[PDB]
């Protein structure tokens, strides 16, 4: 029903003409020419699928729209590419070492295909016996290793053979005659307590997508199926860093030995690192053999500062807060600053999506106090105006509402202004 | 269709041309200029190969975009397959969970391994099974018989017993190809592509199987699989690695059971590091059993991580002295179009003359990494253009578009933080 | 199969004459005569087994060898005394503190000597009825055992048998048994089909041969941290499906009130009834003034104690900042407090008519020889920068050498090979252009 | 045969001499000198025995080298076998997954022991199967033991041979053990009445469900302060009022205190107001030194508000008539003689340089004399030791080359 209303929430595509010109105005998006042509080749380097382990940096003043910018390339690439957001202060974790987070976000951005054909046998259960014990060698009495489970379904009824680890794992969960229980060949356990059309035996084909990732942690850890494997299923652990042979060597070459049957499909991701700058300098260190491995999908960084002393040096000062060897890897893109008529623009673009009709006295307005401070700050003045136009009973907002809003609360300036009076 | 493999940046070279006189090619194996490195690479690059000495060390130093690192990619590669070679970060031993000198000594247990020789029976061939033992009035041996048949000969033989479990858990069908081994293991393949007949009716598989320095974890944990796939728990506890570990590799060592092949270390980042992992790096080369490693360094005279004083090169006195060290002089403008020409070869993109001069110039002005950067980007305005070939309009406004850092540097007149 | 010349092999140790005397050159050690008979007292202290908690030091430019020195003192023990070298970079650990690292090693240093007579039962099993029975059980084993050299019984208890029945054994299996209980079993070792089938699988080996009984005389020697941790945890496994995937082995810091004093009292008894011998270890440390200074007021007051053996350090630098203090500076990296009590031995860089002698020892314990100019020149760039530089360029000249097809090494090989490989100084003379 | 126990620094001392007018004797268990620190250290240690007080704290000063150690190590053997007493260095508190007030506060509960009188009886002897009647045997007589139908069910699961020896204690204690006789003593019928020292491990196996794991090794965490107060305190409480049990105060020593986080100076405040804890003996070897952590300049490393709470016992450095006579004790460890005039190159070089130097310098030169098939050292002997091994003071004039300063 409501969208929340995050701000980011409304975009289409970056607004580029096919021969690679960029509008004026374009699905909400108005102004940065150089970064929307800019990115026009980016998201034809991700889409095109050949190179990997490029980076590009956005530099530019606060409050550019690098991120809505980021956030319309992913919703260009469509839902098939993934886009995992990530901060500098992020990979930052008492259980995991400060270097495994960066190392699996490549795994997680990395997008994966696969189409699983399974078979399940659903129908009423119907047992004769269980699987006896047996003695030590002596060869027994035999009887072992097989269940004869009878299914009962609208179009017939069949007999299957089950083993005994089966039976053995569904003697735990409760088991009664005339139940539906679904049997498939993952030694799943589905079953209903208290209560199937078509045949007996089924087959599908269950498409999903999977990142790298996840692949990982479900390969590292099994379903537990066994007694011990599900005692650790229910007992979690907080964290485990993964070797290089398994999260690499082992799970590529499996991998390649799914694309060369053509069963599953390989996707490049997209890695968004914000705020790189406060990233330690170890992060940086990885990232130059990170940045320069064959499987290392394309990574987008944003500056927010022009220069910042490196983490953990505390001497040496770098533009951008990256050092000039990772500096040189990245690719710097440069974002224009927006003009008070773009603003005056946009701040009735963001008055069409918020769905509240402002007059254009009061736009003027807020170009005004917005070119005078700062954008954001009137991008905040929409609602409470808004507010107390249907306190006061006014359909629209007015310039006295907004003189009033803007009244009530201080400017960040202004607030800086009264700040240091060297009082209490 | 595709294999789905993207190409990174160091994966244009694809091994490491040498010539038994140690003259370096102008380009040889994707590798252009560099005669120097190439040379010395070459000599270590033997010396590895060689196998007789272990626990030496090999620095490499050179200034950023002098291509350093894709010498040791090429070394790599050229190294042959069924040799470990273990590449390692600088900043991939700091851990919480397991100590930085543990993380390394780990390192060093990756790198050197052992090769086993062993030899097995293992039957191949088709499987044609009539099973006879499902009914039975008492209890009994139900052997049956077995039929297989095999392009050299068939062979005819009853069923065992104690396999007969394995057999019915297993999927055996007419025609399937089914491998019984002495380790009473499970391994078929699939036998209905095949039939819509390979092997011999009776032969034997010997495999050489090179077992990884691993062992060691097996020996100490409980399970081979869980710190074998993740890291767990810590390392092995002290001293048990020497006695049970040397004392067994002592029993197989000297014997002809087994022999010990050396590996390759390689670090990259060495610059910037703990005084503690080079005070190790030391008496972990001087210990009995170490591999040959092999470190670079980017960076120039630098402060060592953990101490306030700037050891040259960013390698305290003792660790430089310990080792060679091979420095690399940056490309030549003659080289450098010849890179990008292999860059063109290998990426599939076509440019013309123009394009690589003043491509050319701007390697001379700003580091060829940026050139490389700037192709890639222009290879997709070409495609925008529809044309066959790059021109020097369209990678002229790709270096409009994604300025340099040096070309950036003169915009940071803004003052927008500090 | 090959030794492979790992690390330095042309130290056999001291070998020094009875007189006391050190010769100049001796087992491949050149020089560091003073250096030879302080190393050659600690070797008596530690076989004369008086003193306990002794402190060495090696004191010595960088490049002087005194590493190889210490490995000559570890050969002139022998095998016997236990020795393990401790560097200073693995006593921080993320789950055993450093306290308890360094009190695991001064435990590893120590040892003892059980000497024990291995009878060895091996050989096809051939299990007779038993004859004892009754409120019935076993208590009594009756096992056959046929090899090509003849044929034995042997009785055995029935908890033994319950320990060859938790595993697989049938009639005419060939079975190890040791006098520790321990018995590696084997099912269907023997060859033999009777089945009419080869399927059997298991294991196809011949009979073995040799006789059934084997008497050896073996001694073992465990130190006392495999001891403690092995007493301190349950030290079970495979006997559970849970507990096996349930223990993490987080290695806790073990207490000293119980432990120590129950393995004491244990060890104490032990070799009071004659069964076992103890026997000082050598603790050889390397960077010690790395350490934080926890380590040494930890340090000192740990060698203080009676229980604590000898222990030896190594200074392989001059006066630093100390770990941790961020302030105070103490020569040779080390506080005054333990630089005190710790016996100090000099260690002086060779003149430069040594640098030939130890490249000429180095290069006939590679196996090849060379030339006297290319030692004159390849001596003369050793005295010109560094012993290391030589040494490590030894390889090299050879390898080269190999390549052009010459038998020998030539003043051409390693001159054209020395512009190829820049020393440590030369590279430092490259740099600090703040260049690129 | 060689015991765990050796030869060592302070291994060559045992006991602590005092008298009945607390007047230290000259020559005393190997002890010279400092007869003010041993007269303090015998009334601090009459204080110990007596255990009228508790939360104590002495701190001894003075110059490095004037046996702090020892007087500690000779006060640990002078009070006396089966007592608590607990001496931990200044860096063993240190644990990365325990809190530092963990071992702090198990340093002082550990040292503080509880006496329980428990009188249980025990049969153990060898087991004869009779068909059940079980006939007990041993070495001095034998008896027949007559055995219903309750433990006939327990032994049937049981592994019980004849010859093999049995404990069963009237407790209802049953143990298992070797026969121990082709590879017991007493008597089978017996009442033992034993006295159990206990430690404050109490806490441990209260807290802990089972003490087997967490006796052997440090173990656990911080344990709930609650159940060491309110639960720990009143059963003990309950103990004493009762009668059954009797605390008995402990030793709790501390060296080289100067460095330690101001974390402990703070706990150590209610450390020593707390109810029970046991006297603290502290030895600083510096006078001045900053306190780890922050920036402070105090007298023996420690804040202002513990520093009066520590009783400080000063010490003076030995005399060049003592060293002599001290030295001649050392003599008597490895069984060496020395000639009269190597005492006074001994103490010569003992006179410029550090004691345990010439201590060490003995000792080493004993090996040269075994070298020289001689049955007495000689002065030559003293004198090439003396250049084999030189003193901190030789060889930091020998550093002035500065070749690597690694600056
Ligand atoms: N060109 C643009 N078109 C539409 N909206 C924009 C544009 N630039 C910025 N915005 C809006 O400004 C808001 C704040 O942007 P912000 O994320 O602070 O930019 P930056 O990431 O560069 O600091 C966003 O919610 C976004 O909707
Ligand atoms: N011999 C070569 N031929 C072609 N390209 C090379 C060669 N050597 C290096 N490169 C290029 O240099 C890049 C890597 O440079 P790098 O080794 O990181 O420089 P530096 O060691 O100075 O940091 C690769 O993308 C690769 O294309
Ligand atoms: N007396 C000696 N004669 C000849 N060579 C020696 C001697 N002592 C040491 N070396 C050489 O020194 C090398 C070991 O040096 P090392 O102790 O590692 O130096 P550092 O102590 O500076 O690290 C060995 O390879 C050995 O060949
Ligand atoms: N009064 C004494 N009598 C006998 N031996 C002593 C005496 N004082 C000190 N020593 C010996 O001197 C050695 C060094 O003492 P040390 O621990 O350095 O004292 P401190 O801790 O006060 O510096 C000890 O091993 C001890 O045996």
């Amino acid at each position: 029903k409501t969208q929340r209303i995050a701000s980011h929430s409304h975009v289409k595509g970056l607004g580029l003409d096919e021969s690679g010109l960029a509008k004026q105005a374009a699905s909400g998006l108005v102004g940065q020419e150089n970064a929307r042509e800019a990115c026009g080749v980016i998201v034809e380097l991700i889409k095109s699928k050949k190179m990997a382990g490029r980076a590009v940096l956005l530099a530019g003043p606060p409050g550019t729209g690098k991120t809505a910018l980021a956030l319309a390339i992913a919703q260009e690439l469509g839902s098939k590419v993934p886009f995992c957001p990530m901060v500098g202060s992020e990979v930052y974790s008492t259980e995991i070492k400060k270097t495994e987070v960066l190392m699996e976000n490549f795994r997680r951005a990395i997008g994966l295909r696969i189409k699983e054909t399974k078979e399940v046998y659903e129908g009423e259960v119907t047992e004769l016996t269980p699987c006896e014990t047996e003695n030590p060698m002596g060869g027994y009495g035999k009887t072992i290793s097989h269940v004869i489970i009878g299914l009962k379904t609208a179009k017939g009824t069949k007999q299957l053979k089950l083993d005994p680890s089966i039976f053995e794992s569904l003697q735990k969960e409760r088991v009664e005659a005339g139940d539906v229980i679904y049997i498939e060949a993952n030694s799943g356990a589905v079953k209903r307590q208290g209560r199937p059309k078509g045949d007996v035996h089924k087959k599908k084909e269950i498409i999903q997508d999977v990142t790298l990732h996840d692949l990982d942690v479900a390969n590292a850890r099994p379903q537990g199926g066994q007694d011990i494997l599900s005692m650790m299923g229910q007992l979690m652990k907080p964290k485990k860093t993964e070797i290089t042979d398994k999260l690499r060597g082992e799970i590529n070459k499996v991998v390649n030995k799914y694309i060369d049957q053509g069963i599953a499909e390989l996707v490049p991701g997209v890695l968004f690192v914000d705020e790189v700058h406060m990233l330690d300098i170890e992060c940086f260190t990885y990232l130059h053999r990170a940045l320069e491995s064959s499987i290392a999908p394309i990574v987008i960084f944003a500056s927010n500062r022009g220069n910042c002393v490196i983490r953990g040096t505390e001497d040496i000062t770098s533009p951008h807060g990256i050092p000039l060897d990772l500096l040189d890897r990245v690719m710097i893109i440069r974002t224009m600053l927006y003009t008070p008529q773009e603003m005056k623009q946009i701040i009735k673009i963001r008055a069409q999506t918020e769905g509240i009709n402002i007059s254009e006295e009061a736009l003027n307005h807020l170009g005004e106090i917005g070119t005078k401070t700062t954008l954001r700050y009137s991008v905040q003045l929409l609602t409470p105006a808004n507010l107390l136009a249907k306190i006061n009973g006014k359909d629209s907002i007015e310039k006295e509402h907004v003189e009033e809003i803007s009244e009530l609360f201080y400017d960040a300036k202004s607030s800086a202004k009264i700040l240091a009076d060297q009082q209490d | 269709v595709t294999r789905i493999e993207r190409i990174g940046a160091h994966s244009h070279i694809r091994g490491l041309g040498l010539d038994d006189a140690l003259e370096p090619r102008q380009a040889s194996q994707g590798m252009v200029g560099q005669l120097a490195a190439r040379r010395a690479a070459g000599v270590v690059l033997e010396m590895i190969r060689e196998g007789k000495i272990a626990g030496r060390a090999v620095l490499i130093a050179g200034q950023p975009g002098t291509g350093k690192t894709a010498i040791a990619m090429g070394m790599a590669q050229a190294l042959g397959p069924d040799t470990p070679f273990t590449a390692i970060a600088g900043s991939e031993i700091f851990s919480l969970e397991m100590s930085k000198t543990e993380a390394l000594t780990q390192a060093f247990r990756r790198s050197i391994g052992v090769r086993i020789k062993e030899e097995t029976e293992i039957i191949e061939g088709e499987v044609v099974e009539i099973q006879i033992d499902r009914p039975a009035t008492g209890t009994g041996s139900k052997v049956g018989k077995l039929t297989l048949k095999t392009t050299e000969m068939e062979t005819i033989y009853d069923l065992g017993t104690k396999m007969i479990e394995s057999l019915t858990k297993d999927k055996v069908q007419a025609g399937d190809v089914i491998t019984i081994d002495k380790a009473t293991g499970k391994i078929s393949k699939l036998g209905r592509s095949f039939t819509r007949p390979d092997g011999e009716l009776q032969k034997r598989k010997e495999v050489v199987h090179t077992v990884s320095l691993h062992e060691i974890d097996v020996i100490n944990s409980r399970t081979q699989g869980f710190l074998a796939l993740f890291s767990g728990d810590t390392g092995e506890i002290k001293s048990e690695v020497r006695e049970q570990i040397n004392a067994k590799v002592a029993e197989w060592r000297e014997e002809g059971k087994a022999e010990i092949i050396p590996g390759v270390l390689f670090i990259d980042e060495v610059h910037m590091l703990d005084i503690e992992s080079f005070s190790f790096l030391n008496r972990a080369l001087e210990s009995d059993m170490a591999p040959v490693l092999i470190m670079a360094t980017n960076r120039g005279i630098t402060r060592i991580r953990g101490t306030s004083y700037q050891s040259p090169h960013g390698i305290p006195i003792d660790l430089l002295d310990r080792l060679l060290i091979v420095s690399t002089t940056p490309y030549s403008e003659k080289d450098t179009k010849q890179i990008l020409r292999i860059r063109c070869e290998e990426e599939d993109v076509e440019m013309s003359e123009d394009a690589y001069t003043v491509l050319t110039r701007i390697g001379l002005e700003t580091s060829l990494r940026y050139a490389i950067q700037l192709i890639t980007a222009a290879s997709l305005v070409c495609r925008k253009r529809k044309g066959t070939e790059v021109q020097v309009d369209d990678i002229k406004r790709v270096y409009s578009l994604f300025l340099d850092e040096s070309r950036s540097t003169q915009y940071m007149k803004e003052y927008q933080d500090a």
